[PDB]
């Protein structure tokens, strides 16, 4: 998505009155406001552990329960939504402009482009995850949310690359490119304004499933010490947490993993309600 | 085309040159030190550390290190493994069935994934599509290891009509249901993919003339959409190929695999250099190949595709 | 149809890969240590409590504990023929105790004269052979030792001085590939595989020539190998496993449950502490003194196990395990072992009198090994009951949280714990809080605590060795060096094939005398 | 009774106005009956919904269709699919687009004759049906892909589809807009002797108004979705009674060098047989001419002759295998370099083919039309506005097209929009190709005087590709033969349409309706 000018007014007018268009609007609009201002919905601390009140079931004092430790589950996944969703989003759209800029590149001109980007592809491709994150954080004195989005951008723009670079080839043959190579258009102008919209269905499907990847896989991370300081609260550090509960028939794991997937549900309605605006029927 | 082919394969040597060197490079730049794990949670007399640092060549020069370990690749001899083992018996016994594993899982996710999502192409916005979207959302919340305990659970404790465990006996039928588990964080990709790719083509003009043959809905909706929706998803799978390889240490955990991601990361928490390096080298080669045979089936896909 | 073949005489139970070559002054930890104890027999052995008992040995004879006679049995003879003599045990002591051998148990052979000659460093000094031990016959030999010692007889058990044939030293790396014991069992026959799958299991059957104290009651036993006790815990609700050895913690509610009487439960000879070097900031001194106590009395221990452990951990009441001869729980001073919120804030108010308290106070331990869960408690119960910000810390290599703890050069709090490998007291105490020694990684010097673990070695008899070590222990609850936790609760599993399951001093099962049928 | 029957149908698109408004026509099962009228006005809306092949957005409204005595309007796609094959057979207008670009035109003719098995008599029935609709080497026709193949021969194959099991019925769009007159004379006197000793019929949607008057047996003009007039084909075609159609049939065609080509040469490597052994196709063979400037120089030519090649090598979007193209003395169109490139792409135009394809599904008309004007900096924003608004009103275009995209545009529509992108930045040079193709003669009378005022007014050069050849004989100053790529005959336009000297170009001068 590079150049659709022309009626942004249309568009937007289309999209107006598309009821998938305003309802994950209005849950992302709510998302956010939980992320941004989590003192209205709860008073409790989100650190604070009272360990005389262990594994209780949710009452009018705690609504969803407590915790082993004794944290207020409710105050935990009030106050989990600024971290994931921020490194949710972050990530995703690291990837997304990054690996579809390059991927379209590689795809448009082949000659040695294409042969550098591949290559640098399948080496990125190949290396682990875990290794290079336990040999960069050796240098940062300090952990944040905006290493742990690096991390993860450096190592997932890959896979977004390849879709990219695939869905530009079969365009990159059609007669509306011949067509405005005779205009007298160059190679960079044909290829944002004719190939970036005519081929970036995929690339939106593939960003809407790693946006929850990510928020699955930071946990993984911060679970080593290598990302996302343990004073931090979190949708998924929580669910590694809990998944050992389980087996006494306990479950509170499900309590962040609902907002997780409501939090994908919103994001893919939103993707597909814009990709549909691509190509209306 | 021949020479396209001949330029990739020859420029496949350098690159695989610079990435021992640099994957050797950052498996030596980790934090510790070797030695002071050689003897698990006790330490070592001061001189039997001074013996062992010299019996392993830990006190050697980076790059001459290197140079050992990469002159000696030539006659096989990957290295010694602190545990005394050659690292060729190592993979040797690690590979085989990781591979079998992997490919189970790509053919169950292939067929699964090509299937819901072309049927949820052609009849999108109803109740299959919205089920088959919120279940592979639910797939995606849900932790991996929630997915094999329960299903281990049910499947070979309650029903028992799978093994409890694969060890020492892997077969193509004892490794079904570890497969299905595996593969089945690739499945919202599969799906969405295919979902859009048969979205897009569903209206086609030629679609229409190939109705007006009079022939059936299923062969044409096989032959032409499908047929013609088929380059994202196959670029996925090759790319997904060398991830169930490398990347399959919780699967492997449940069901007692034995498999290549438990060495790996042992050799990474006790710093074994050789080990890590030949691992990690293996998996970029599987890269390189897949995605060469991946784009030679890109130009087998589409006649149009031609490359120079 | 095919395979199913079923295992009706063989135990399966539960194990993991020795990391290690199995040559017995080659290995220091458990998964190995199994194996070794299976198939060698020494001139001591324990039963399930953990007696000592002459196994090898007719005579080990002393008048001074300096001196010490030892006098072998005629008959004994390894699974090839050849016998065991004298020369079997002097000749493996010399191999452990050489420093080019690079042996992991070396240490072991500190007490005996002569030791400083062979593991300083090579070249520097000759004579490969420690002085001490003296060949009189092909069946008696004398020891002599640097000091007294009344815990010396004690450690003739441990899988460290268990002899070697002779066919041993001439390629001991195929030694270690395919062992030669002595003992219970030996390595099964072969002719379908190897006897050891690297990965996968080890199959062990009896040996016809032992006439010992361990006589097995098996058909043989087979140790398979997993990850992930979860799953063996799976294996043994399927039916696939005998014995399980350890519950998972996952399953430590619901074990009561499921096995139903097919469980039992008993103390081992481990425990944990929390360690913090006498180096680091306001942690050193008198002033630092202070700080330890404090730490101690804002821990909730019977509250913690057994919210976290389920009952699978005891408080400490010592810096000792409750296993061992000569424990004695109601010590004249271990009330500073106790919870006391008041007393904890006001030591840390007396301390904070001399400097003020700064920074971050952190739990450094290492990731993906069941720390988790009692080091956020230990951390949230000190961060409530005092002022402070303390917080848990993993770290992502064992191999990297090792070096900086053996370097020297940590800047934090740290796990810690001993496992004992004999049954004696002060195996838990001089190698951890003597001046120099090598598991002392907090750095306490204590010139009147070593004078009073050396007059308790030197006393004549056991029983009044125990009383001056419990005497001893009092200068180590005024100076709290380290913060003792809890000892170990072993819990051992089972099938319904198996029928004679026990726990030892050390929380394994006794192998020997379970009973399959 | 008729065999087909349609009364009072009317299509809508969507909340719109209705497409088709009231349409009655019926055919007798051994008969001729063609469909004439303006450019837009519902003749390929109802040919769809007749079989229910209707684009994404449209659906029948008070209206039924009755074929055979079974009324079929209501789907039920049972009935019409053991219709659709057997019974009735189907020809697209756009042959480009309406064959899958992936299968081997062989497998997309075997696939459609069913009702049979055959084994591999299938394989060698579709070589028939190939050789019978008017290919001239049918059995490597059917090994290459669609795009290898010429716009005449993809038509030629889209009939031997539509001919494949027998119908009872052909409803043909256009299917002789791109063969010449001499294949277009074989295939229809093909049809026509299919239309006997059988009984096929024919509904014939066509813009040629000579070939009706002496093929067809009905007539049915068509405007704005009404049908205007229906009978006799001469007493509709000699003696009209309706204004527009007297208006139809009057206004219908009757009967210093820029640039110098030398010895161009294309030669595709095709793989016949096995993919290792590759033949040679020398589309173009050593052409060479001379344009002066300011004049018209048409192309006339069999189908699968080379003229699209050469067109597209002239325009610098295909590389020669030898020879050069000199535009002006300066720039040499094979080599040109970085910066005569704007300069050279400003002064010289090209209109495709079928120029549906070339029209980024993603733009509006609007948007499509002004994309010249907004490269080469014109004006600044309403200054474009006004010169698109004037140009789609030159072009013959209503206004309430601009912001429809080209997948919701007629045929001719398409056509007209291409004209229009290509004259927006008035260049120099216009290079058409076949490109009066789809529009009526009243609509295309007006397109020709735009042009003819055009090179009146300014000097431009048009080089014309064409199969019509009344339209040749009243526009085009030279006239250049093509054959098998060799040029036979370049004359001037009297001498070649009065004195041939030339067999081939005689017999291509007598076989004109
Ligand atoms: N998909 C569509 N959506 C909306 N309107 C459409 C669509 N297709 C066609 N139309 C409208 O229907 C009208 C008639 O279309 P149709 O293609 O039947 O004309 P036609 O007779 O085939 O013209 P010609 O063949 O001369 O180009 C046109 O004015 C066009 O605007
Ligand atoms: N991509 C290609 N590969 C191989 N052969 C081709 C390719 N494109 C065209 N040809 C061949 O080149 C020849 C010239 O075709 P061209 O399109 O120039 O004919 P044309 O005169 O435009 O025909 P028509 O007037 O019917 O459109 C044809 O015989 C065709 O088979
Ligand atoms: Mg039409
Ligand atoms: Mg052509």
């Amino acid at each position: 998505m590079a150049e659709h000018t022309g009626f942004w007014l249309d568009a937007w007018r289309g999209l107006r009155r598309r009821p998938k268009f305003v309802i994950a609007a209005a849950l992302i609009l709510l998302i956010l406001v939980v992320a941004a201002f989590p003192s209205l919905f709860t008073a409790a601390d989100p650190t604070y552990a009272d360990p005389s009140q262990s594994m209780l079931a949710p009452s009018a004092a705690h609504w969803f329960g407590t915790d082993l430790q004794g944290h207020d589950i409710y105050s935990r996944t009030v106050y989990g939504a600024r971290a994931s969703v921020t490194v949710g989003l972050g990530a995703t759209l690291a990837v997304f402009v990054v690996g579809g800029a390059l991927g379209a590149l590689a795809g448009f001109y082949g000659s040695w482009i294409d042969a550098v980007v591949s290559r640098v592809t399948d080496v990125f491709l190949g290396l682990p995850l875990l290794l290079a994150a336990i040999v960069l954080m050796q240098v940062m004195h300090h952990r944040t949310v905006w290493t742990v989005i690096a991390i993860l951008a450096l190592f997932g723009w890959p896979q977004v690359a390849r879709i990219a670079r695939g869905a530009v080839l079969e365009v990159r043959a059609s007669d509306y490119v011949l067509a405005a190579k005779a205009l007298g258009l160059n190679r960079f102008q044909i290829l944002l304004r004719h190939a970036l919209p005519n081929a970036v269905g995929p690339v939106i499907a593939v960003a809407t499933v790693a946006l929850g990847i990510f928020i699955v896989t930071e946990a993984t991370l911060s679970y080593l010490g290598v990302g996302l300081p343990t004073s931090v609260v979190s949708w998924g550090g929580d669910i590694n947490v809990a998944q050992t509960r389980l087996r006494s028939g306990s479950p509170i794991l499900f309590y962040p993993a609902g907002a997780l997937a409501i939090t994908v549900l919103a994001f893919m309605m939103m993707g597909d309600a814009l990709r549909d605006a691509l190509d209306p029927a | 085309m021949g020479w396209y082919v001949a330029r990739r394969v020859a420029v496949m040597v350098p690159v695989f040159l610079g990435a021992t060197l640099l994957i050797y490079g950052m498996v030596f730049l980790l934090p510790g030190d070797p030695v002071a794990a050689l003897a698990g949670d006790r330490p070592l007399t001061p001189a039997v550390a001074a013996q062992l640092r010299s019996h392993y060549h830990l006190d050697d020069p980076f790059l001459v290190q290197y140079l050992r370990y990469l002159g000696g690749i030539l006659h096989g001899d990957l290295g010694r493994a602190y545990s005394g083992l050659p690292v060729s018996a190592v993979l040797a016994h690690a590979f085989p069935v990781t591979i079998r594993l992997a490919l189970i899982a790509l053919a169950v996710e292939a067929v699964l994934g090509i299937g819901f999502g072309v049927i949820a192409g052609l009849r999108q916005g109803g109740i299959f599509d919205s089920a088959v979207l919120v279940t592979g959302l639910v797939i995606i919340a849900i932790p991996i290891f929630v997915l094999g305990f329960l299903a281990q659970f049910l499947f070979g404790v309650q029903l028992e009509i799978a093994p409890v465990t694969v060890g020492e006996r892997a077969s193509v039928g004892r490794l079904l249901l570890p497969g299905i588990v595996l593969g089945a964080m690739s499945f919202a990709y599969v799906v969405r993919l295919t979902r859009s790719a048969v979205a897009a083509n569903a209206h086609a003009d030629y679609v229409r003339t190939a109705t007006a043959k009079g022939l059936s809905r299923p062969r044409v909706v096989t032959v032409h959409i499908l047929r013609n929706s088929l380059i994202p998803v196959v670029t996925f799978l090759g790319a997904d190929l060398g991830a169930l390889m490398g990347g399959a240490i919780v699967t492997e955990g449940i069901f007692n695999i034995h498999g290549v991601g438990g060495v790996l990361y042992q050799a990474v928490t006790r710093q074994e250099t050789p080990t890590v390096v030949s691992i990690v080298t293996v998996l970029v080669l599987i890269y390189l190949i897949t995605n060469l045979l991946v784009d030679l089936l890109y130009a087998a896909l589409d006649p149009r595709i031609r490359y120079g | 149809c095919g395979g199913g073949v079923l295992s009706p005489d063989v135990v399966l139970v539960n194990g993991g890969e020795p990391p290690n070559p199995l040559i017995p002054t080659g290995t220091n930890d458990s998964n190995g240590g199994r194996i070794i104890d299976r198939l060698f027999a020494g001139l001591m052995s324990y039963d399930a409590v953990g007696k000592p008992s002459l196994e090898v040995a007719q005579s080990i004879e002393s008048a001074d504990n300096v001196n010490y006679r030892i006098t072998v049995k005629p008959g004994w003879k390894f699974t090839d023929g050849s016998p065991v003599t004298a020369h079997s045990f002097v000749d493996a002591w010399n191999y452990g105790a050489l420093s080019t051998n690079a042996q992991l148990q070396q240490h072991f052979f500190s007490p005996i004269e002569g030791f400083d000659d062979v593991a300083g460093a090579p070249g520097d000094k000759s004579r490969t052979t420690m002085s001490g031990l003296r060949v009189v016959n092909d069946l008696e030999f004398t020891v002599r030792l640097k000091a007294p010692t009344i815990d010396f007889t004690l450690r003739l058990g441990h899988s460290s001085f268990y002899p070697l044939p002779d066919s041993a030293f001439r390629d001991m790396a195929a030694f270690g590939r395919n062992p030669i014991g002595n003992g219970p069992y030996k390595l099964a026959d072969g002719p379908a595989g190897p006897a050891w799958e690297h990965n996968v299991r080890i199959d062990l059957v009896p040996n016809p020539d032992y006439h010992g104290n361990r006589k097995p009651r098996n058909k043989g036993l087979r140790f398979e190998f997993y990850a992930n006790l979860d799953t063996a815990y799976a294996d043994l609700l399927s039916g696939n496993l005998d014995v399980l050895d350890t519950i998972p913690p996952s399953a430590l509610t619901v074990y009561q449950r499921d096995l139903g009487d097919h469980a039992t439960s008993g103390p081992a000879a481990i425990n944990q502490t929390l360690d913090t070097p006498l180096r680091l900031p306001h942690f050193g001194g008198e002033e630092g003194r202070l700080r330890r106590l404090a730490l101690s009395a804002a821990i909730n221990r019977p509250q913690i196990c057994q919210q976290i452990f389920a009952g699978t951990r005891s408080p400490a009441r010592d810096f000792t395990a409750r296993s061992l001869p000569g424990f004695d729980p109601n010590l004249p001073g271990n009330e500073v072992l106790d919870y006391d919120p008041q007393r904890a804030r006001r030591l840390w108010a007396q301390a904070d009198a001399i400097s003020p308290w700064s920074g971050r106070y952190a739990i450094a331990y290492n990731a993906d090994a069941g720390h988790r869960d009692w080091v956020d408690a230990v951390a949230n119960s000190i961060k409530n009951v005092l002022g402070i910000d303390a917080v848990a810390a993993p770290q992502p290599t064992f191999a990297g949280f090792r070096t900086q703890i053996t370097n020297r050069a940590i800047d934090s709090a740290f796990r810690a714990g001993w496992r004992g490998d004999y049954p004696s007291m002060i195996e838990f105490l001089a190698p951890l809080f003597t001046a120099g020694a090598g598991s002392n990684d907090v750095g306490y010097i204590n010139p009147e605590f070593d004078a009073a673990l050396a007059a308790a070695e030197a006393a004549p008899t056991l029983t009044e060795s125990h009383e001056l070590v419990n005497d001893a222990q009092r200068i180590l609850f005024h100076d709290m060096p380290v913060v003792p936790l809890w000892d170990y609760i072993s819990v051992v599993g089972w099938s319904s094939q198996v029928s004679n399951v026990t726990v030892t001093w050390n929380g394994l099962p006794d192998y020997e005398n379970i009973v399959k049928a | 009774a008729p065999l087909l029957s349609v009364e009072g149908l009317e299509v809508t698109f969507g909340t719109d106005a209705p497409a088709v408004c009231g349409v009655d026509l019926a055919v007798r099962s051994g008969q001729t009956v063609a469909v004439v009228g303006e450019s837009g006005s519902g003749k390929s809306t109802t040919a769809a919904a007749i079989l229910g092949l209707l684009p994404a957005g449209g659906r029948i409204t008070a209206g039924r269709v009755v074929f055979d005595g079974r009324d079929i309007t209501g789907a039920d796609a049972k009935r019409l699919r053991s219709i659709r094959g057997r019974e009735i057979g189907y020809v697209p207008q756009d042959p480009m687009t309406n064959l899958n670009p992936v299968w081997k035109v062989g497998f997309q003719v075997t696939e459609a004759l069913r009702a049979n098995t055959d084994g591999r008599a299938a394989r060698r029935r579709a070589v028939e049906l190939l050789a019978e609709a008017g290919l001239p080497d049918p059995a490597k026709q059917a090994g290459r892909y669609p795009h290898q193949l010429s716009g005449g021969m993809c038509q030629r194959a889209l009939i031997a589809i539509g001919l494949a099991g027998r119908p009872r019925l052909l409803i043909a769009d256009q299917p002789t807009s791109a063969l010449d007159v001499t294949v277009q004379r074989q295939v229809l006197d093909h049809l026509q002797g299919l239309t006997d000793e059988l009984g096929t019929a024919l509904l014939l949607i066509t813009h040629d108004l000579a070939l009706a008057a002496q093929r067809a047996e009905a007539v049915v003009v068509v405007r704005r979705g009404v049908v205007v007039e229906s009978g006799a084909a001469q007493s509709i075609l000699q003696s009209p009674q309706h204004e527009y159609t007297r208006r139809l049939v009057a206004a219908a065609p009757s009967l210093g060098d820029i640039l110098v080509v030398s010895e161009l040469t294309k030669i595709y490597r095709e793989s016949r047989g096995a993919p290792w052994r590759r033949v040679e196709s020398r589309a173009v063979d050593g052409v060479s001419f001379r344009l002066p400037r300011a004049s018209t120089l048409a192309i006339v030519g069999e189908s699968g002759s080379g003229k699209s090649t050469l067109a597209r090598m002239v325009l610098g979007l295909l590389q020669p295998t030898s020879g050069t193209v000199v535009f002006d003395g300066t720039y040499d169109v094979g080599a040109l370099a970085r910066d005569q490139v704007l300069a050279f792409r400003r002064r010289v135009q090209p209109v495709f083919q079928n120029p549906y394809s070339s029209l980024d599904p993603m733009y509006s008309v609007f948007r499509a039309i002004e994309e010249p004007l907004r490269v080469h900096h014109v004006g600044d924003r309403r200054q474009r506005q006004r010169a698109v608004r004037e140009l789609v009103d030159q072009v013959a275009l209503p206004s309430s097209i601009l912001g429809r995209r080209p997948r919701e545009l007629s045929g001719g529509q398409r056509q007209r929009v291409a004209i229009a992108r290509a004259l927006a930045l008035r260049p120099e040079v216009l290079v058409c190709d076949q490109a009066v193709s789809a529009l009526d003669v009243l609509v295309q009378a007006q397109i020709l005087d735009l042009l003819a005022d055009l090179q009146a007014d300014l000097g431009l050069t048009y080089l014309f590709i064409s199969h019509d050849l009344a339209v040749i004989r009243q526009i085009a100053d030279d006239v250049l033969v093509m054959r098998a790529g060799r040029v036979v005959e370049h004359a001037s336009t009297e001498e070649v349409f009065s004195r041939p000297r030339h067999e081939y170009t005689r017999q291509l001068l007598q076989a004109i309706p």
